RNA sequence: CAAACAGGAUUAGAUACCCUGGUAGUCCACGCCGUAAACGAUGUCGACUUGGAGGUUGUGUCUCGUGGCUUCCGGAGCUAACG
RNA sequence: GCAGUGGGGAAUAUUGCACAAUGGGCGCAAGCCUGAUGCAGCCAUGCCGCGUGUAUGAAGAAGGCCUUCGGGUUGUAAAGUACUUUCGCGGGGAGGAAGGGAGCGACGAGCUCAUUGACGUUACCCGCGAAGUAGCACCGGCUAACUCCGUGCCAGCAGCCGCGGUAAUACGGAGGGUGCAAGCGUUAAUCGGAAUUACUGGGCGUAAAGCGCACGCAGGCGGUUUGUUAAGUCAGAUGUGAAAUCCC
């Protein structure tokens, strides 16, 4: 993947994405809301095309996926029935590493993708170490076993407690398993995106 | 390039020097070159200095010199006995010249 | 003539531009049987048969302000070039309110007419 | 198979060439478009004249350029 | 409440006995969403000046159009000087399919649904003055049945 | 009468315009060619679509109706504009 | 003919391993033959998967850069702390394959039992275990991404419009930035946009465009009513329309 400074992206697409500490009062966007580099400052010029690129582009960076499988995606989710935008956000939001992320086993969605290549995630018992995997719905996605151990799950489930999860989803702490109920719509889903947009931009 | 060929070989006939048209003004280094094709063409030879005599022997990629009305091609350095441009510390892609240590 | 059905076809159409009360034209049992779904779907009065010795077709013409009954109507199907439409090919004509008359074994029907029957034919005319 | 045309002469003896006639919608335009073809039929009886038109049928191949017969006369004549 | 849309803006200078004066010309769609529509392109010294004086040409020449489930009532085809639009009704999940001149102002329109495309002259001023003559000669068969 | 051309003038020069002569040609008979802004630069036939006015010609119940021909002004409509 | 050599070209490979498996020829059979094929090697030529690390870490080092020198920027970025730990090492070690023969039965049918493998000791499993290559193109507009210095219509750039004659974001370097990533660029070749031959989709008085006219052959086209045939046309059934491919 990308592999470098996320702090700044946030910055770039002006909206604030949830990459690690953006919780804390430290994610940049709180300090400087402005994008990176030495004109951040001078009043931007945005076209048509613009608005465009930027909105697919904080789409993308939110999962953090290559340029291709995102378009990939997109291609199929434009294929099968019913609106597009929904679908989108439908099959991303089925990647393995996302799923993982919405359950609380990882901080944040690059770490999910660690946890998912590191073997260190099951679904239905068989384990899976691609990012790439589309969960199904009735699926259940728990941690290894061998990994119940590792402090960091110990530390990352110990604050899902009392945490509550997408109507999609349902956790269960205890035995620090997951089950993805359905396919989460776009009402389910709040992210600072406009999926009339991004649709816009690959029509050209 | 005849065959539709990307580059074509070819052996310089004379290397002299041509002045760029109305709005420029140089001594712009051309050579005619007989290339396998069976043609006598006229290209640029691109950087500050070259090494091409009478019997250079150079490949030919192919591209309008605009100040140059008839150099329709531009000779390939790093190749055959045209040597790539001496301390180009630049684009070394073009004028085929090898990173220096 | 060459082509009958698009001289009555022009005669009607020139005639409500003059908007004249009635208009003849030549009788024949296609044509007949072309202004009998004319006079169904509300393009036209009706008609009768006149003529001292030569038969023709009176047709009664209608109009109202604003627009023409019939605003549009021309053959597609011409003697030069025969078109022939299968039962999903049949157009439909400003997405409903205009038609299209076809001429199939069934008989000459309209594009409802004949989708409903489940055949296909000659596009005589779109309206 | 049968096939009807004219007989378009009738000079040598026990053999009459039909002209058949055939209409067919051009590939691309799709217009219909006129062909014929002449076959020498077989008439031992020399029975049939020039003007007749002439029905034929596949036969046995009597020459080489001949392997059709002279089957039913249509109309008497029309030069 | 009503929406505004920008469709484009012209430099637009002209030789005068003295020099270059410079006059902005702004294409302005104004739509609430439900079947209210209006264009509106007004000139003015300034770009901004334009902008207004067009939204307000806008809102004093608006059309109804007679929406149906997201679409039209049926396919039309008007033609404007040398510019010519058609649009034709389409089942719900199709989008918007039009350039921006004609979709703008069937976004607006309360469209949700429709397939169009420019035909002749691409002026975008004669575009979207056929747009809106299209929307205009729609019908419904409830118009249609009480006008005959 | 007038290319070429013979002279006289004009002019910086005029192997042009102007002036004085002048051959072919221009005229007649026969033979030759096939071209042209050979232009309304928009072929023939039939049906349909307001009228007004002038003129040629036939007929009619002739201060007007009707048929054919020749112009102009013009409904609708057509044309990028002229029309 | 396979591999290979020399010559040609911008350019394209191991004169490798092996028959056990599958298939083929001959034979009653045993069995023999089989570089057909099954594999390995070389080359980012292409495609997909993976790694060069993860978490932490200053209102905020040094250095470079800018400055109204007040300060700002590169930056949590590096250093440093903790964690995991591709390579590599040790052990184990695969699927891909039954009969001939022998015993029972009439060495027949049938049943039972015994012996034997390239790629590999490779894949994969277990154990141990060190942070452990990144580059290339581009930043005037189309194209997303900026300044300083050098040079100075000189040197050079350039697909098109163009740029350079002392303030150049389009020349060269540097800082920074955008794109992509072991890939990144370049050159050559194919597709539509062109409704610019227009069947679907076009035009011809002046923008390109009616042939100078007539006569006339072939050909094309042809008025109203009735009847026969029904070739064209239309309809039902049936045969064909190989596999694969494409679509679900």
């Amino acid at each position: 993947r990308y592999l470098g400074p996320k702090l700044k992206l946030s910055r770039r697409e002006g909206t604030d994405l949830f990459l690690k500490s953006g919780v804390r009062a430290i994610d940049t966007k709180c300090k400087i809301e402005q994008a990176p580099g030495q004109h951040g400052a001078r009043k931007p010029r945005l076209s048509d095309y613009g608005v465009q690129l930027r909105e697919k582009q904080k789409v993308r960076r939110i999962y953090g996926v290559l340029e291709r499988q995102f378009r990939n995606y997109y291609k199929e989710a434009a294929r099968l029935k019913g609106n597009t935008g929904e679908n989108l956000l439908a099959l991303l939001e089925g990647r393995l590493d996302n799923v993982v992320y919405r359950m609380g086993f990882g901080a944040t969605r690059a770490e999910a993708r660690q946890l998912v290549s590191h073997k260190a995630i099951m679904v239905n018992g068989r384990v899976v170490n691609i990012a790439s995997y589309q969960v199904s719905p009735n699926d259940v996605v728990s941690i290894r076993e061998k990994a119940k151990k590792q402090s960091r799950v110990k530390a990352a489930l110990e604050l899902a407690e009392q945490r509550e999860k997408p109507t999609w989803l349902e956790v269960d702490a205890g035995k620090m398993e997951g089950t993805f109920k359905r396919k989460p719509e776009r009402s389910d889903l709040s992210a600072d995106i406009n999926e009339h947009l991004i649709v816009e931009l690959y029509s050209k | 390039a005849l065959e539709a060929c990307p580059q074509k070989r070819g052996v310089c006939t004379r290397v002299y020097t041509t002045t760029p048209k109305k709005p420029n003004s140089a001594l712009r280094k051309v050579c005619r070159v007989r290339l396998t094709n069976g043609f006598e063409v006229t290209s640029y030879i691109g950087g500050e200095g070259h090494n091409l005599q009478e019997h250079s022997v150079i490949l030919i990629r192919g591209g309008r010199v605009k100040d140059l009305p008839g150099v329709r091609y531009h000779t390939v350095r790093g190749a055959l006995d045209c040597s790539g441009v001496k301390d180009r510390k630049q684009a070394r892609s073009k004028y085929g010249v090898k990173r220096p240590k | 003539m060459q082509d009958p059905i698009a001289d009555m076809l022009t005669r009607i159409r020139n005639g409500q531009a003059a908007n004249k009360a009635a208009v003849t034209m030549p009788s024949s049992k296609l044509k007949v049987a072309i202004a009998n779904v004319l006079k169904e779907e509300g393009f036209i009065e009706d008609f009768k048969v006149e003529g001292d010795t030569k038969p023709e077709l009176e047709l009664t013409l209608k109009y109202f302000q604003g627009k023409a009954v019939v605003e549009s109507i021309q053959r597609v199907s011409r003697p030069g070039l025969r078109i022939y439409k299968r039962k999903d090919e049949l157009p439909k004509v400003m997405a409903g309110l205009g038609i299209a008359v076809v001429s199939t074994s069934k008989g000459v029907m309209t594009d409802r007419a004949a989708r409903q029957a489940g055949l296909g034919g000659e596009i005589i005319c779109y309206v | 198979r049968t096939l009807q045309g004219r007989v378009v002469s009738d000079k040598m003896e026990k053999s009459i060439v039909v002209a058949i006639e055939r209409f067919v919608k051009h590939p691309i335009y799709g217009k219909f478009i006129k062909r014929t073809t002449k076959l020498h039929v077989h008439d031992e009886n020399n029975e049939c004249g020039i003007g007749d038109v002439v029905e034929i049928r596949e036969c046995r191949p009597l020459s080489k350029t001949k392997s059709w017969t002279l089957v039913r006369v249509v109309e008497k004549a029309v030069l | 409440e009503l929406q505004e849309k920008l469709i484009a803006v012209n430099r637009v200078s002209k030789t005068v006995k003295g020099g270059r004066i410079f006059s902005f010309t702004a294409l302005t769609v104004v739509g609430d969403g439900n079947g209210r529509v209006g264009f509106g392109y007004g000139k003015a010294r300034e770009v901004p000046a334009a902008i207004q004086k067009a939204m307000e040409k806008a809102r004093r020449n608006m059309i109804n159009v007679a929406l149906n489930n997201g679409t039209l009532q049926h396919p039309v085809k008007g033609v404007h000087t040398g510019s010519r639009v058609f649009m034709q009704p389409a089942s719900e999940g199709t989008g918007i399919i039009a350039g921006g001149a004609m979709r703008a102002v069937l976004e607006v329109a309360g469209v949700h649904n429709v397939l169009a495309k420019a035909y002749g002259s691409t002026n975008p001023i004669n575009v979207v003055r056929a747009t809106i003559d299209g929307l205009e000669n729609m019908n419904s068969p409830e118009m249609v049945a009480a006008k005959r």
